[PDB]
């Protein structure tokens, strides 16, 4: 679906923009899928205005593709992206985690597991230990390991966590050879600099765009016929200009740009990050306001309108070394009694 | 032609069948 497509592409290039706006010199990592996964499930327990700031928000458009669509939309891409082959292994999860006594509507929970793959778990919020621990296991379980610790505190009052957890790993259709590693310079900024472990391919043709205009190189690496890392190298000082630029009709130029290219050497560095954020002040930017305050209306999940949402919270890791590349993430929606 | 990876740059995952973005990233300290 096209029409999913560009929402998903369009948010992830807004939030990537505020997530820069928290720090701007950080590191950066996060799944847009992930979050717009996770935001599409709650929609589908809200009305009226809290729904339509919600899809709105996602970058929707509710006069060409109906509520119906969109979820539909989000059940085909979540079956396509749980696969598994010797190159690319990629999961994908949501879940619910629901006070036991609260009487959820059947059709949220029949469409909340046909469409989203969610099963609901019972548990007990005012044993906020045993609470954590029985999500933070989920998200470890999917994520091989990857994230333990996604929720941190958890309010004792919490109704309900809908939980959505991305696992990739994948190997390079060219992978880097381990003894062409070296320690070498990397430029924090023109006068600072610290060495790293940077890998590095000698006589590669790959695809290869060289944007005058920004300023800046961009590179294809391959994991499979699908699945790949696009790279975006500005040039010195030229980082805050690129970021400027982004957009999905600038990433589309990227793509239809780019050509097959002999390389003498391709450098990158062998490194492993990790962040963690709070949403709510983004969302709230996004224009999902109703969902945050008592005049939410979740009452697709009740029968009232009895849930907000209290706290958003993602985290992120990206792993990149000699043969592959191992990334995950998860999202936490934080639900409280009105 | 030499690409060199020594300043920070931007990482982006993606997938052609479905035209999605798995996983944004700024690396600017791989350290
Ligand atoms: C995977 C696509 C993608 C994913 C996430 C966000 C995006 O903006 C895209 C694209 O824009 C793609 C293209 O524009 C293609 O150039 C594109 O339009 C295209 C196509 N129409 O089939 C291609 O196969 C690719 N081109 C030959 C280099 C490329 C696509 O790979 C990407």
């Amino acid at each position: 679906d096209r029409g999913l497509a560009s929402a998903n592409v369009d948010f992830a290039f807004s939030l990537y923009k505020q997530l820069v706006l928290k720090a701007p010199d950080k590191n950066v990592i996060f799944s847009p899928l992930s979050i717009s996964t996770a935001l599409a499930f709650l929609s589908l327990g809200a009305h009226n205005t809290t729904l339509t700031e919600i899809l709105k928000g996602l970058k929707f458009n509710l006069t060409e593709t109906s509520e119906a669509e969109i979820h539909q939309s989000f059940q085909h891409l979540l079956r396509t992206l749980n696969q598994s082959s010797d190159e690319l292994q990629l999961s994908m999860g949501n879940a619910m985690f629901v006070k036991e006594q609260l009487s959820l509507l059947d059709r949220f929970t029949e469409d909340a597991k046909r469409l989203y793959g969610s099963e609901a778990f019972a548990t007990d919020f005012q044993d906020s230990a045993a609470a954590k621990k029985l999500i933070n296991d989920y998200v470890k379980n999917g994520t091989r390991g990857k994230i333990t610790d996604l929720i941190k505190d958890l309010d004792s009052q919490t109704m309900m966590v809908l939980v959505n957890y991305i696992f990739f790993k994948a190997k390079f259709e060219m992978p880097f050879d381990p003894q062409d590693t070296h320690q070498s310079r990397f430029y924090l900024s023109k006068k600072k600099y610290v060495m790293v472990p940077m890998m590095s391919l000698h006589h590669l043709t790959i695809p290869y765009f060289r944007d005058e205009e920004l300023s800046c190189t961009v590179v294809q690496l391959n994991y499979t016929g699908n699945a790949s890392a696009l790279f975006i190298l500005p040039d010195q000082d030229k980082m805050e200009e690129v970021e400027a630029m982004l957009s999905q009709e600038t990433l589309a130029r990227f793509f239809d740009s780019l050509e097959f290219r002999e390389i003498g050497e391709l450098y990158l560095p062998k490194f492993s990050i990790s962040r963690d954020y709070n949403l709510n002040d983004i969302l709230l930017q996004l224009g999902i306001e109703e969902a945050f305050t008592s005049k939410a209306d979740l009452s697709g999940i009740t029968g009232a309108r009895n849930l907000a949402v209290s706290q958003v919270v993602h985290k992120a890791v990206l792993d990149v070394f000699e043969e592959g590349t191992e990334a995950s993430a998860a999202t936490a929606l934080e639900v409280l009694f009105q | 032609t030499i690409v060199r990876f020594n300043r920070p740059f931007l990482m982006i995952i993606v997938d052609h069948f479905t035209w999605s973005i798995f996983f944004m990233s700024k690396v600017t300290n791989p350290k």
